[PDB]
């Protein structure tokens, strides 16, 4: 998992739930 | 809403800087200021609008290994603003490859819908748009595929200015193309690309300590 992270260095986390649902979402 | 770009004349040169809910495209030669208005764009977006900015937080993908933290830093510090603050508001991932940059998006979605708080995100930033693509496609330029995956990478850009009424702001080395160069004297140069009835003529710009500005 290769993501966000805030400029100051801290990792930002996406759950797998908010994941699926922003694919859901958006890839159809 | 409309984002400064820290330059006075650039901002008339686009009607008051880069809209929300379009994809500004900037385009140049490599030392042509891309990446450094790019730094200053997601400073200014944090700023109230009297300022130049809408009260938001910016989100910056980097394909080219280029974003600077130390540089939004600086930036702040040079217009008054608190550096820690600024930082805490700008969320960056490197992309590696073209699959990692779309991936990212759909992470950047989840994290905007979050952030819909008193500091949306009202900034997306992808430097470079290309770079990926031309690398992966070296000796296959003729693929369809190349064309078709840039494609639905700025379909899903189009789609989140939309959803979530942030600018998108893109490089290449698109809602409004702006070429950037370099002219006599180092003057830096900014002028609008196949944009009827906008302005037709140059704007000049500086890179200082304060980011990007006359
Ligand atoms: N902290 C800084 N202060 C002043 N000028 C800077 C700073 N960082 C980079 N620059 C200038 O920015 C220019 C490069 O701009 P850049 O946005 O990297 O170009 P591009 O992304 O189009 O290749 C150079 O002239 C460099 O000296
Ligand atoms: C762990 C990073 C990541 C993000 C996404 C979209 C939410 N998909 C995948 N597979 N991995
Ligand atoms: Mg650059």
């Amino acid at each position: 998992c290769s993501g966000f992270s805030t400029a100051s260095g801290k990792k930002l986390n996406v759950s797998t739930q908010a994941c699926q649902k922003a694919v859901k979402l958006f890839s159809g | 809403g409309r984002i400064s770009t820290g330059s006075k004349s650039l901002d008339k040169l686009l009607g008051g800087g880069i809209e929300t809910q379009a994809i500004t495209e900037v385009f140049g030669e490599f030392g042509s200021g891309k990446t450094q208005l790019a730094h200053t764009l997601a400073v200014m977006v944090q700023l109230p609008p009297e300022e130049g900015g809408l009260n938001g937080s910016a989100m910056y993908i980097d394909t080219e290994n280029t974003f600077r933290p130390e540089r939004l830093r600086e930036i702040a510090q040079n217009r008054g603003l608190d550096p820690d603050e600024v930082l805490d508001n700008v969320a960056y991932a490197r992309a590696f490859n073209s699959n990692h940059q779309m991936q990212l998006l759909y992470q950047a979605s989840a994290m905007m819908v979050e952030s819909l708080t008193d500091r949306p995100y009202k900034l997306l930033i992808v430097d470079s748009l290309t770079s990926h693509f031309r690398s992966e496609y070296i000796g296959r330029g003729a693929l369809a595929e190349r064309q078709q995956k840039l494609a639905r990478f700025l379909r899903m850009l189009h789609r989140l200015a939309n959803e979530f009424d942030i600018a998108v702001f893109v490089t290449n080395q698109a809602t409004l193309r702006v070429y950037l160069r370099k002219g006599k004297g180092g003057k830096r140069i900014a002028r609008l690309i196949d944009a009827p009835h906008l302005p037709e003529g140059e704007a000049v710009f500086s890179i200082t300590e304060k980011g990007i500005e006359d």
